[PDB]
């Protein structure tokens, strides 16, 4: 089982997927909560457009990397009419400071 | 599916089913987690994944940094976990 | 007294080694008066000072040491004023004698002062030799550790006390932690202690046998056992990765966090 | 005596307080046993109190368990069988009073031990104790007894030839430069200083009377009352345990021929056997044992309990003095071959574990 | 019995040989009269073989001796008289048995002793003893008397008032934390360590009926059972002998008509005055002292022979009266309070840097 994390801009999607499945069928896992076709979905790894006929596995995911432990990361944008969204996602908050009784010494 | 919000606007979408690992979140059945920023919301919705998929099954060790232990602490403690 | 007279060890005592075991302390100043000197020794290098830590009698220690007693000799059977003090508990001795000197690790690993202390219960000593400086996690062949000795003899005042200071609760004698052997002596109230300070239920003994595997099912402990044979809770988590970050017996140093005192004294009370 | 007025007080009055005290007298003696046997007494002089004197005033120790009493003479086990015979059997394991005891100093039944491994074997020593029938032992006797006893080992010792042949030393009188040989040979001992013994009175009227003999060859000694009547010793740098114990054979052969020439006898019986003052040293009253390079098995976890199991007695030094832990129901030779058994596996126990190998196979369920 | 065992032998072969002591015994004690004596016994069945005991265990220092005798009771000064009567006219420095001794417990025959300058006078006390007639000596005492007594002792002493009133420690049962208050006050009594008592045969039994009784105010001192049958001790800090000596003398009064309201009495006899085990302190047996500061005359060479005319011992120094019988108890501390007096202008004399002169006594 794949466990993935799929990011745009501020939004965030934890969804679970068969390494034998598709970039695809992933479309389609997003469209049920985006309401919009896959045609209209850019999901892509790092910098990289992912392919719809590549599976989850010919993409470099795996049980070894998108676990429950710490799913992947993989992003999002959307078909803005003859091109498509910024391929950015805004990171969360930054950490507190280490309290000093905590620091290590 | 349930959207989860942060105190930084950010949207967690997060299946029901395991987000009701957390006592808070079953006594609320959207929810706006005002109370709790984004630097360890997704942490904790991390972790609901994780319970369900090693509750009947070896289990590996929750990973967790000690930036957030304390934040995370207490946001586990709002949420009843 | 002063030499080997090939009698019996029952005709080699010293008025001293009388005096030490029993505690008559001007006795004690009166031989010294006299000139029975404190590093007067016998058959098995006994001095008066290793006879008075096994009695406890503070006042005998004080008057020895005062006067030039060895606080780190050694016997035939390894054995030191320090480790003798342990063996009778008294706990001003214990703290006397490390402020004197007294080293707490043992030359010989036939005689462990920690140990000592936690298969008889000797909280306070315990608590004294660590925060002089004692490894709380030694692992000593045939005992194991300090920890799985306490479990061993069902001393829960000190398990629970190793516990909070730091002890490693995975950590045991071979493959048999402290789990195991709560499981093989039948303590529901050690396995809670246990599971609570992060006893791992899966571990394998060397017989490849889980804690759980080390009980009959029809024992309190397998219903014990089945509560937490899921994931751990966030906060438990939690908790386990924040005492990580403080050594041993410096969780004090919690009281510090800026966080609710509920949590601080979860954390606390660990 | 002063026992007249002891005998208007009623024996609960009487009876010594010894709940704080731990060895084996205070464990048996009771009040009913108490008002029983202090109407009893011997005739030679003693009575209950002084059977139990050092006991009551010395508890001992948390630990080391002590006898906690005292023969007077050969009658006095007889007149306080009541006490001794719990004593004595909870003393040396069971021994039972009907139990018989055997002797036998012959050297043809200690078998092998011709030369144990010098490597290890540093040194090897026997030791006993005998009294002369016809007096009494050290906590009673007076300067006359005592005297008379002196004078008779010194004609007997005399006449020792051979490697048994020597010279008497009067400890009362030795001069200072004699005081120097002996102390560095450790021949020379000294009053008694513990408390255990003092209680007894053995040291009344002390160095009268009390003598040093060793031969020329400074193999062959002998104390002159002392802890006992007559303390022989027996040793020699080396591993030859049947050679030495043959050499103490010809020495107590020899020593009690020339006692028999003038009709004396070691009090001996076949219940007890010798007749000792201190129950511990009944039986064979014979100790043996070696001194022993053991900086390895000294180490080991196990070490204290594969002694156990041998029936050894594990003593440090003033390296280890390993000696026979038993003194009644053995034949005297017997105890010794245990001694040589016991250390030649001793030996081969530190061998393996020299090498790092596993020593669980040389742990025999010796009891 | 074994003495008559022992009579067996000739006197040669039971006589000890004395020629290697330097105690008084054995300058008195002849193979003669130990042949002669050697067959007797008192009502106690105590024997020279037990009379010199000690005296014979223990050699001796070389120039300071001692006695060497142990008694078994009072009756055995009589018995062995032929031996203890030339023993006592050494040990005091001269007298016969027919020197009828004098008593005196009252106070009122001391002038002054109340009013010696604090400067000087540290602290002081007054050490003495008593036996119960009717009782052996500690040394061949048995369990049971010795129980006796101390029920006795208890008893009686729990009836004292006023300033004497206080209270009783068992040894056998005394805590450590009444232990450490003892020892701090000096009160605490251990067992013997020196060979002339442990010669004795006293050490038996330790601690079996032995004790000590106190008043609230710790000025009063009574060892049960210990060197003695009853040790009385009484003191005070400051330069008041008078009165811790009129204390001393109606408190010990008063025990001993609470003893005689019981039917016992101390041993007590025309020759002996009170009766101990140590003939050295046959008499009164009463041992005033002081603790003096004195730093320049106790480098002042004449300074041991001014006690010695002054009848004194040099124990800052612990100065006491050195006789035990020959004079009266008053005229004793009356010796005491003159010399301190003394003592104390002497040094004044060395302070101003003057010679001491027409100070010295005879």
């Amino acid at each position: 089982d794949v466990f993935l994390m799929i990011r745009r801009h501020k939004t965030t999607i934890f969804t679970d997927a068969k390494e034998s499945s598709t970039v695809f069928e992933l479309k389609r896992i997003v469209e049920g909560i985006l309401k919009r076709p896959p045609d209209e979905q850019r999901l892509y790894k790092d910098d990289q457009l992912l392919d719809d006929g590549k599976t989850l596995g010919e993409c470099g995911f795996t049980s070894q990397t998108a676990r429950p432990q710490a799913p992947a990361t993989v992003g999002l944008a959307f078909r803005a009419d003859d091109t498509f969204e910024a391929l950015c996602i805004e990171p969360f908050s930054s950490p507190p400071e280490l309290p000093d009784v905590m620091k290590p010494q | 599916y349930v959207k989860l919000i942060s105190s930084d606007g950010h949207e967690f979408i997060v299946k029901r089913e395991h987000a009701l690992t957390s006592g808070t979140i079953k006594a609320m059945l959207e929810v706006n987690f005002r109370e709790i920023p984004s630097h360890v919301l997704s942490k904790v919705c991390m972790y609901f994944t994780y319970k369900v998929r090693y509750t009947n099954s070896e289990i590996p060790e929750f990973p967790i940094a000690p930036e957030i232990a304390l934040e995370l602490l207490m946001a586990a403690n709002f949420l009843d976990c | 007294l002063s030499n080997p007279l090939m009698g019996d060890a029952v005709s080699d005592w010293s008025p001293m080694h009388e005096a030490a075991i029993h505690g008559h302390q001007l006795s004690l100043r009166n031989l010294i008066s006299q000139g029975w000197a404190v590093n007067i020794i016998t058959a098995d290098h006994v001095s008066p000072l290793h006879e008075a830590c096994l009695g406890g009698h503070l006042s005998c220690v004080k008057i020895l040491l005062k006067h030039g007693a060895q606080v780190n000799g050694v016997t035939a059977d390894w054995h030191t004023p320090l480790f003798n003090a342990c063996v009778s508990g008294s706990w001003d001795c214990v703290n006397l004698l490390l402020q004197h000197g007294a080293s707490v690790q043992p030359e010989s690993d036939l005689a462990s002062p920690i140990h000592e202390a936690a298969r008889r219960g000797h909280v306070e000593c315990v608590n004294s030799l660590i925060a002089y400086g004692g490894n709380i996690d030694h692992k000593i062949s045939h005992l194991g550790t300090p920890l799985y000795l306490a479990c061993e003899n069902q001393q829960r005042a000190c398990v629970k006390k190793l516990l909070e200071s730091g002890a490693d609760v995975n950590q045991g004698k071979g493959q048999d932690s402290p789990l195991h052997a709560v499981a093989r002596t039948a303590s529901e109230e050690l396995a809670c202690l246990l599971m609570d300070f992060g006893a791992d239920t899966q571990a394998k003994n060397a017989e490849g046998k889980r804690p759980v595997e080390l009980v009959p099912p029809e024992s309190p402990l397998a219903q014990l056992f089945l509560e937490r044979e899921g994931p751990p809770s966030l906060m438990q988590l939690c908790r386990l990765r924040i005492r990580k970050c403080f050594g041993i017996q410096q969780h004090h140093k919690i009281t510090k966090l800026v966080l609710p005192e509920d949590l601080k004294q979860f954390l606390l009370h660990l | 005596s002063h026992n007249a007025l002891k005998l208007r007080f009623p024996a609960e009055d009487e009876f010594p307080d010894l709940s704080a005290h731990n060895n084996h007298m205070a464990k048996v003696l009771t009040p009913e046993l108490y008002a029983e046997l202090r109407a009893k007494s011997t005739p030679s002089g003693f009575t209950l109190d002084d059977v139990i004197q050092t006991g009551v005033d010395n508890p001992g120790h948390p630990y080391i368990m002590t006898v906690g009493c005292v023969a007077g003479d050969e009658e006095s086990y007889e007149v306080f069988k009541d006490l001794f015979d719990p004593i004595i059997e909870d003393r040396h394991g069971g021994y039972k009073p009907s139990d018989e005891h055997k002797t036998d100093l012959n050297p043809d039944n200690l078998q092998g031990g011709d030369d144990l491994d010098p490597n290890y074997v540093l040194s090897s020593r026997v030791r006993t104790g005998r009294s002369i029938r016809g007096f009494c032992l050290p906590p009673h006797c007076s300067r006359g007894e005592r005297r008379a006893i002196e004078k008779l080992a010194v004609e007997a010792l005399s006449s020792l030839d051979g490697d048994l042949a020597g010279r008497y030393y009067a400890l009362k009188s030795m001069t200072e430069a004699e005081q120097q040989q002996l102390i560095d040979d450790h021949f020379l001992f000294d009053k008694p200083v513990s408390p255990l013994l003092l209680a007894s009175g053995m040291a009344r009227d002390w160095p009268d009377a009390r003598g040093i003999w060793h031969n020329d060859n400074k193999t062959f000694l002998v104390w002159v009352n002392e802890e006992d009547h007559l303390r022989v010793i027996s040793m020699q740098k080396g591993g030859n345990m049947k050679e030495v114990f043959t050499r103490f054979c010809t020495g107590l052969t020899q020593i009690e021929t020339l006692f028999k020439s003038k009709d004396y006898e070691f009090m001996w019986n076949p219940h007890l056997g010798y007749i000792l003052t201190c129950p511990s040293n009944l039986g064979t009253g014979l100790r043996a044992g070696v001194h022993i390079k053991l900086p390895n098995l000294g180490k080991h976890e196990k070490f204290s309990e594969v002694l156990k199991r041998l029936r050894l007695q594990k003593r440090g030094t003033g390296v280890f003095d390993v000696s026979n832990a038993d003194r009644l129901g053995f034949s005297e030779v017997e105890l010794v071959q245990m001694v040589v058994d016991g250390v030649k596996l001793l030996i081969e126990m530190e061998q393996r574990l020299e090498q790092g190998q596993a020593i669980d196979d040389l742990m025999p369920a010796q009891k």
